[PDB]
């Protein structure tokens, strides 16, 4: 919105000899001619100037580069998880609903066992499972690629001393012998001064989600105290011990059933006895109108 | 002396049918969708 | 609308000896010599003009740090209450339903009590209970935000004195020894 | 979000 062009990128100070396109041939001379080339002569540690051509350029690769994980994450685990969350809640209303179509009556080769589906459903996720290597593998690609750009932007918060202010100089295969033109045009750039600024925005941010990402890189020490404690109470099952540590579906699911667990309809109706005893439209739409 | 014991796993009950595989759905959105979201930045 | 860009942001005075693209030159050579440089020379208090240059992207900034409470809240607690909402909607109608059959024939281990669901629901959300902290965060974030944008605007509407002239000069690292230029270019955004 | 995608970068591209 601020328009980023080349007529408000560099700007040079040509002399009064020169008219117009040739004034703007040394602006353009000077915009191209900091893509590596011997003619920079920036004389302040001989530094990069290749940022400021393109840092927007660059922090649209880190808005790619921090959408591959969860987006691959919903290619991957989410269809091997919507199927299978949606599996875990039918067979949870049942199993309350059959505690108690007995309890009207509590008043009133083949292989199988006593004990329910959901107690073993919750075994054959725990020691053989690979469900979160395609988690972990979202939180080590986010991880690295913030540690990234909190080294890049915070290496561009530095590259802003005086690399605004260099001596360009349009002595090439043909004006090497000129005499109209003066050896040396002073240019500036002119869109680093919000780019500074968009630096020290874009960092403070990322030196705050560093540690929110190694909250969540704490899986068994994400507090799932209670999220199936409360069906105890019924005698279908006795115990349904967890003690969740590690590379175990079951670390991960039973932090799943917590944002979830809200959605079982039977879950509420077993709390009431104890106790008395715009993203996805939004990254999609955000995406095109970047680019234009 | 349940009657029950079979029914849990008695019951037996298509848009939710992917029609390409994972990582061809990848390669795909990365060697065609990373090409036109460098150039729309050189537009 | 007002198109804001540099050509109606900033302008400056240069001499009729300049041509086009020397005064366009100082033109942008001053709306980026405002950002924080030694050659500045406001003359009045010697004070910032950063917020001039920028003053639309902060208070967009005011505009996403008021959205980020009642976004959070709507991840956070409005899931955790719109199956609790429905919840005490469904057992509300019922236990008048239920006062009213029997009323029709009012003229014509098992732990379990007389007493209802919605009298012990609203029971178990007494003592033990933490989605008003998920709540007393979106007040607090809201309240902090709208005490700050009333002390930085409020500041803004006295950094207007005369924070819009200003006598910028474009002597750099080879202008230094320039007779075409005068020392001293009148600015004013 | 790959059939709608890259039904919209098409011709977003050439505009």
């Amino acid at each position: 919105a601020q328009e980023i062009s080349i007529g408000t990128q560099i700007s040079c100070f040509s002399p009064s000899s020169f008219s117009w396109r040739q004034a703007a041939f040394v602006d353009s001379y000077c915009w191209a001619a900091v893509q590596q080339k011997n003619s920079l002569q920036s004389e302040s540690g001989n530094l990069p100037l290749w940022l400021h051509k393109f840092f927007p350029y660059i922090l649209l690769l880190f808005a790619i580069l921090l959408y591959l994980p969860p987006l691959f994450w919903r290619f991957a685990a989410a269809p091997h998880i919507c199927s299978d969350l949606k599996f875990i809640m039918e067979e949870l209303d049942k199993v309350y609903n059959r505690a108690i179509k007995a309890a009207k009556s509590a008043r009133d080769s083949e292989s199988h066992f006593k004990y329910p589906i959901v107690e073993q459903y919750l075994k054959t996720k725990k020691n053989s499972n690979n469900l979160i290597i395609k988690y972990i593998s979202c939180r080590l690609l986010t991880l690295i690629i913030i540690l990234l750009a909190c080294i890049y932007l915070g290496y561009y918060f530095s590259l802003s001393s005086l690399s605004d202010e260099f001596v360009c100089s349009i002595k090439s295969g043909i004006l090497r012998n000129d005499s109209t033109v003066p050896d040396q045009f002073q240019c500036k750039l002119i869109a680093v001064g919000i780019f500074q600024l968009l630096s020290v925005i874009n960092l403070v941010v990322y030196v705050l989600l560093a540690p929110v990402v190694v909250y969540t890189l704490f899986v068994p020490f994400r507090q799932k105290t209670d999220v199936l404690k409360v069906y105890e109470i019924l005698p279908t099952f006795d115990v349904l011990h967890f003690k969740s540590e590690g590379y175990n579906d079951l670390s991960l699911y039973n932090l799943f059933l917590e944002e979830n667990i809200s959605e079982v309809k039977s879950y509420k109706c077993l709390k009431v006895l104890e106790n008395i005893k715009a993203n996805n439209g939004e990254k999609n739409a955000r995406q095109r109108l970047l680019d234009s | 002396a349940t009657e029950y014991v079979f029914s849990d796993f008695l019951l037996k009950e298509f848009k939710g049918l992917r029609l390409e595989l994972a990582v061809d759905k990848m390669v795909t959105c990365i060697a065609v969708g990373l090409p036109l979201l460098l150039i729309s930045l050189a537009f």
